């Protein structure tokens, strides 16, 4: 019964985990971007 | 005396101007700003980490 309280609770909870790390990686994204065009005019 | 000359000798013929060519200073910066950047992605990881701290207590 009270299980699926516990689902509930949880199911948001991963869900903002994989929004934490989605803009973590999105930082990421920008940093690989800028490493990118650092050997393509590195000559 | 002939120290003298023989000093004045060596270095008669070798009078003119001299450029420094080349900018070594220009290539040698070049690692600088790179560094910067590495230190910009190391303040980049630090705010990750205090991004990732709030989350520990709560």
């Amino acid at each position: 019964s009270e299980e699926r309280r516990e689902i509930a609770e949880v199911n948001k909870k991963l869900k903002q985990k994989n929004q934490q790390l989605k803009q973590i990686m999105d930082q990421l994204r920008n940093l690989i971007w800028d490493i990118n065009a650092m050997l393509a005019m590195r000559n | 005396e002939a120290e003298l000359s023989a000093q004045i000798r060596y270095l008669t013929q070798v009078a003119t101007g001299q450029p420094h060519e080349g900018s070594s200073y220009s290539s040698r910066k070049d690692c600088q700003m790179a560094l910067k950047r590495v230190d910009y992605a190391r303040l980049k990881l630090s705010d990750v980490a205090r991004t990732c701290e709030q989350m520990l207590e709560n």
